[PDB]
RNA sequence: AUGAUUAGAGGGACCUAUUCUCAAACUUUAAAUGUGCAAACAAACCGUGCCUUAGCCAACUGCAAGGCCGGAAAGAAAAGAAUUAGAGGCACCAAGUGGGCCUUCUUCGGUAAGCGGAGCAGGCGAUGCGGAAUGAACCGCUUAGGGAUAUGUGGCGUCAAAACUUAUGGGCUCAUUCUCGAUACGUGAAAAGGGUUGGUGGAUUCCACCGGCCCCGAAAAUGGAUGACGCUUAAGCCCAAUUAGUGAUUGCCCAUUAUUCCUUUGGUAAGGGCGGAAACAAAGGAGAAAGUGUAGCCCUUCCGAUGUAGAUGUGGCCUGGAGGUUAGGACGAAGCUUAUGGCGUGAGCCUAAGAUGGACCGGCCUCUAGUGCAGAUCUUGGUUGGCGUA
RNA sequence: GGCCAGAACCAGCCCUACUGCAUUAUCCUGUCGGGGAUCAAAAUCCGGCGGGCAACGAAGUGCAAGAAGGGUCUUGGUGAAAUGAGCGGAGUAUUUGAGCUGCGCACGGCGGCCGCACGCACUGGUUUCUUCUCCGUGAUGCUCCAUGUUGGCGA
């Protein structure tokens, strides 16, 4: 399934672009996020946040 | 570091082990631990738990109660089906004021005389926990039963009985005192009886 | 199995929610060859915002 | 001396600790006291009446279960 | 020191510009029940009945109505506990509140679909994700540029 | 030394939607580090010019522009810097360079060495390959003369980093401290 | 609109159209950030379903209220269509606090202040560790005790780990007794002006104007401070790299941080085993307790671990007596001495040796109290440097 | 020998060495015209036209999914449960990519006619080349501790 999605991607993108035209990808549905700070000198709403992502230590990382 | 803002608001206390210096207790705990750790039975849990309580948590209970919820489960009760022995983790005490109760088997951890005696007189039987774990061992067909404490001294003290809405009774050793000022209308203001929560 | 967790998280499945909640956040490593600067924002030359899809250089030197 | 009189600086802090509890569900301590009395002097009626079909009910549930 | 019950109102108890007046007829003949959600809104122009400053823009309730007033019940954060609070109001102080209106409209759409798949009706075509890929056949295609005409003109004088 | 900067072409429009069904496609040089940087620069002149922000827009494509074959060319840049003391200036500079990538890259240099102007304080109007008779500066107009030969004096030829000694005898090179 | 306000123009003033300027106690308009409510399990929806009511309505099968009887419930679709290190509720009994201070944005009084007063939020106080030479509060990171690896902030000429002074990177800069520069917070400056090398706009190389760096403007009291030396093909400033137009995207050095390994300890802890498995002597061993807590029954697993005031726990330590129970002592009790070892995280325990002593006393369970000292210008006794001094 | 040290292996970690897919066009090349410059040229530059892969290790552009030498005084062991692509047995094959191919269906132009870059289904055909694949061990072990090799020192 992987290799044919990507197949097709790029068939799309060679016969949008020998005609002038582009191709919009579709916009990414998973995010990737790494706290890459301490737990020092955190406002309340962007600690409440981190705790509900489940970012709660530097370098945690989640989807 | 890992940012963990209050968790010892989480940790809860709960008794594990009891403060009990009875022997007979703790045997009893361990006869139910086992019971609880190796069966399916939520009867054996919750006695287990009741076991390690406090006397203060093991409210006592009237043999006119359990003879009236008794008698709500037996009807609607097949009477095919033998009556559910009446379990209470706790004292059973003696009720002057129902005379007649039918034949009902109990298991309590004490009974008063009268109680037992009046039990025993009117059919039924005292059992012990070691009974039970040996005619019930999960529990099956049984009325667990807790007394009460609402009615307690302690809890009609409790809070303050100056604040409006609140009955609550003052601690004081003469009636008479404190009835004046705080409690009149016509002297200066009275607490008010009622108010919307 | 692992693969049905990683087609789950990396297509945005029908089971994201529940493949992602029933892990533990993931731990990770500091990047070995260290960051640029924490404090600025990536486009400024920092490390702190939405890299796109740097953020697998990132990840590879931390995983 | 001359010191400082007010000011809220860690209340808010103090008061998240233990959080703000939420307000209790409607559905507890709905007391009607202190409502418009011609309604409440109605309702109490119905209830009465509505104490009175419950028990005959709960009679009858007796007899017809009895009755198997 | 001045804390009166009116205290520091004035803009709040005032009415829009080219808006003032008594409150309307349809204020009069909004029928208000017990459970209905309202708005506690000020009128300016009534002075009778009017909620203390705190209550105004809030949403509650309704436990209590009487021949000209209305109770509602609204939360009221203190120290570490909201209260649950029964103002008393004239009915002009308060507005049947759309706070459900969503909701309401979503259990009215559920029921309707429910009807129709009972039915063996045809469902609404489902709409589509607009983050979706696709080819993009432009009309127009132009220049994004900075010129100098951007420079010359936004200095003044 | 690579040039620092790459030369990137961002493809964009605004979301079509119920207000606009088929917007505009706009096209936009832009020489960056990286192609977040690209994108991010993009959509800066995207808001500051067509009122679109990057929360309602697409990026069809970006992609970066392959250099040409490395030629020794004069290259002019069309470039504008923002001070607070003077607001924007906009000078157009000669270089000499092998790329526009190249030139670029040095304009940048050079505008931060002579000006303490910082990348995202600068907007590269135009670059361009201009022939030797269009060159306007003399300090640049001498590179192509015909006979340009010079010797190469004042080096400081430091040695291979293997054979580096920190002592040396006067007039060898045998090493005594390495 | 209300107030303040300059000037002309048209019919000395008035008017009419505006125009120069504007307000904490003016405003038509009007953000950002905010702030109420809702988003299906004691609820809501459907039935014109039944009962009840001294409720409303002229009556009603309509409206209101409480119930009963059922039906239906993507248990909340689809459209970006949440997330949770997301068990809610309810009590009881108590401590310390009730002098704060600092910073970021917003600010009120004040010429100003390391001044005085507020709002929001993070801090120090109560907290060290790494970094800014130094600093309660700045940057980083916050802490069981240990290793490895990797980072953060900050660095990579010596001091001082790191470019043994990196590049096969671009520019700029000269400074004479105040030392140019390398000073985030912050800890050395203005109005104004002039070497070099950049820009813009005109004129025939010069005219004006605008930047960069440097210079002048720039005077204080012990000798002195980019931290010191020094550095000028920088070891300075702005910019940009990672072994360099070769062929791809981690140079390096430092934490009480991160990852991981090992050990401890405590859980709102999570699981197993515990009916001796069968046999088995000396010239594979041993253990296996149904258990809060011990040398913890035993094994496995996960997570947390700092802390002033303060609270609480501990088969936690210690001292004088009592009820018990077990011991010891003239072949040497108590006391006392220690480069006197062992055990315990620790309070301490125990052994050894006295070339000490001379007669009582240890352990364990429970009971009991005048029960633990470094400081109170603490009490009493003794000693002591000053001092072979005045 | 329960002490010091050195080499071997094992298991687990940690550093290696080895790189495929997509993209390039504001690009690469030939020739016309101009324009340039010096003694004359070529070049730098601009428009056409015909061709195209700049293919060295092409390009410092996006993503990489490449199994198995050296470190462990940074762990524990020497087979007192080797759970394995690593051990022990069997087979010389199955099947997974890369190719170039069939039917529709999707997918791109002009409105069914073309194409189709190797998309989906038929797990299609082929196999031209590239892989190794299939079985096996409970605890009648509840727990803990006990097993190598070579010297040095120790009689
Ligand atoms: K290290
Ligand atoms: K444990
Ligand atoms: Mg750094
Ligand atoms: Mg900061
Ligand atoms: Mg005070
Ligand atoms: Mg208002
Ligand atoms: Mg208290
Ligand atoms: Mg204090
Ligand atoms: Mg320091
Ligand atoms: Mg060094
Ligand atoms: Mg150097
Ligand atoms: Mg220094
Ligand atoms: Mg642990
Ligand atoms: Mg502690
Ligand atoms: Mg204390
Ligand atoms: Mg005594
Ligand atoms: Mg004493
Ligand atoms: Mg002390
Ligand atoms: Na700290
Ligand atoms: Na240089
Ligand atoms: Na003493």
């Amino acid at each position: 399934e992987y290799r044919g999605a990507e197949k097709k991607l790029v068939t799309l993108r060679r016969q949008a672009a020998s005609h002038g035209n582009y191709y919009l990808e579709a916009k990414p549905k998973v995010a990737v996020v790494t706290r890459i700070r301490g737990i020092a000198k955190v406002n309340p709403k962007q600690r409440k946040i981190l705790q509900l992502l489940r970012l709660r230590q530097i370098f945690n990382t989640v989807f | 570091g890992v940012d963990l803002t209050g968790i010892s608001k989480k940790s809860r206390v709960i008794r594990h082990h009891t403060y009990s210096t009875n022997p007979y207790i703790k045997l009893l705990i361990k006869l139910y631990k086992f019971l609880a750790k190796r069966t399916s039975s939520g009867f054996n849990k919750v006695v287990y738990q009741r076991l390690i309580k406090s006397r203060s948590n093991r409210a006592p209970i009237s043999l006119s109660r359990i003879a009236v919820v008794m008698k709500r489960k037996a009807v609607f009760t097949a009477k095919s089906k033998a009556a559910p022995i009446a379990v209470v983790v706790g004292d059973v005490l003696d009720d002057v004021r129902m005379a007649r109760i039918p034949a009902m088997r109990v298991c309590a951890l004490r009974f008063s005389k009268s109680a037992r005696q009046s039990i025993v007189a009117a059919g039924g039987e005292c059992l012990t926990f070691d009974q039970l774990a040996m005619i019930a061992p999960t529990g099956k067909n049984t009325y667990l039963l807790r007394g009460r404490k609402s009615g307690r001294e302690s809890v009609r003290h409790f809070g303050a009985s100056g604040v409006p809405g609140s009955h609550s009774k003052p601690y004081a050793t003469n009636r008479g005192k404190e009835t004046k000022r705080g409690r009149r209308t016509g002297r200066s203001y009275k607490r008010k009886a009622f108010r919307h929560v | 199995c692992a693969e049905d967790m990683v087609n789950q998280i990396y297509t945005c499945g029908k089971h994201f929610r529940t493949v992602t909640h029933g892990m533990w956040p993931f731990k990770l490593a500091p990047p070995a060859g260290g960051m640029r600067q924490k404090r600025r924002h990536f486009v400024e030359g920092g490390d702190y915002g939405n890299r796109d899809t740097l953020i697998n250089r990132f990840l590879a030197r931390m995983i | 001396a001359k010191s400082k009189n007010h000011t809220n600086h860690n209340q808010s802090s103090k008061n998240h600790r233990n959080g703000i509890k939420g307000p209790v569900p409607l559905h507890l301590h709905n007391s009607k006291r202190g409502s418009w009395l011609p309604a409440l002097v109605n309702a109490r009626r119905v209830r009465k009446h509505n104490q009175k079909a419950a028990l005959k009910k709960r009679r009858e549930r007796i007899a017809a279960f009895a009755a198997k | 020191h001045s804390y009166g019950y009116k205290s520091g109102t004035r803009h709040l108890f005032a009415k829009k510009f080219r808006k003032h007046g008594v409150p309307s007829v349809s204020t009069i003949l909004t029928n208000i029940k017990v459970g209905d959600y309202v708005d506690v809104v000020a009128d300016s122009a009534v002075r009778e009945g009017m909620p203390h400053k705190y209550y105004h823009g809030r949403t509650g309730i309704v436990w209590n109505v009487t021949p000209r007033g209305v109770g509602v019940i609204i939360n009221k954060p203190v120290r570490t506990r909201t209260l649950r609070k029964r103002i008393c109001v004239r009915f002009e102080h308060v507005r049947k509140s759309r706070c459900q209106e969503a909701f309401k409209a979503k259990e009215h759409q559920f029921q309707a679909y429910l009807a129709a798949k009972k039915a063996g009706k045809a469902l609404p075509p489902l709409q589509k994700s607009s983050r979706l890929g696709g080819i993009v056949r432009p009309k127009n295609v132009e220049v994004l540029a900075r010129r100098v005409a951007d420079y010359e003109a936004m200095v003044p004088y | 030394v690579k040039p620092h900067l790459r030369h990137y072409q961002v493809v964009g429009r605004e979301s079509p939607s119920e207000k606009n069904p088929e917007p505009t496609v706009y096209k936009f040089e832009v020489f960056a580090p990286n192609f977040v940087v690209a994108k991010s620069r993009f959509w800066r002149m995207m808001r500051v010019k067509n009122k679109v922000k990057a929360t309602h827009g697409d990026v069809l494509s970006c992609k970066v522009v392959k250099d040409a074959k490395l030629v020794a060319r004069n290259y002019l840049v069309d470039i504008a810097y923002y001070s607070q003391r003077c607001g924007y200036t906009r000078m157009v500079k000669e270089f000499r360079d092998v790329s526009k990538t190249g030139a670029v890259s040095q304009a940048y240099h050079d505008l931060a060495s002579r000006h303490r102007a910082r990348y995202h304080n600068i907007e590269v109007l135009n670059v361009k390959s201009i022939p030797d008779h269009e060159v306007k500066h003399l300090s640049i107009a001498q590179y192509h003369a015909p006979n340009l030969s010079f010797p190469l004096l004042q080096r400081r030829t430091k040695a291979t980093r293997k054979d580096r000694a920190i002592f040396v005898k006067k007039n060898t090179k045998r090493a005594v401290v390495a």
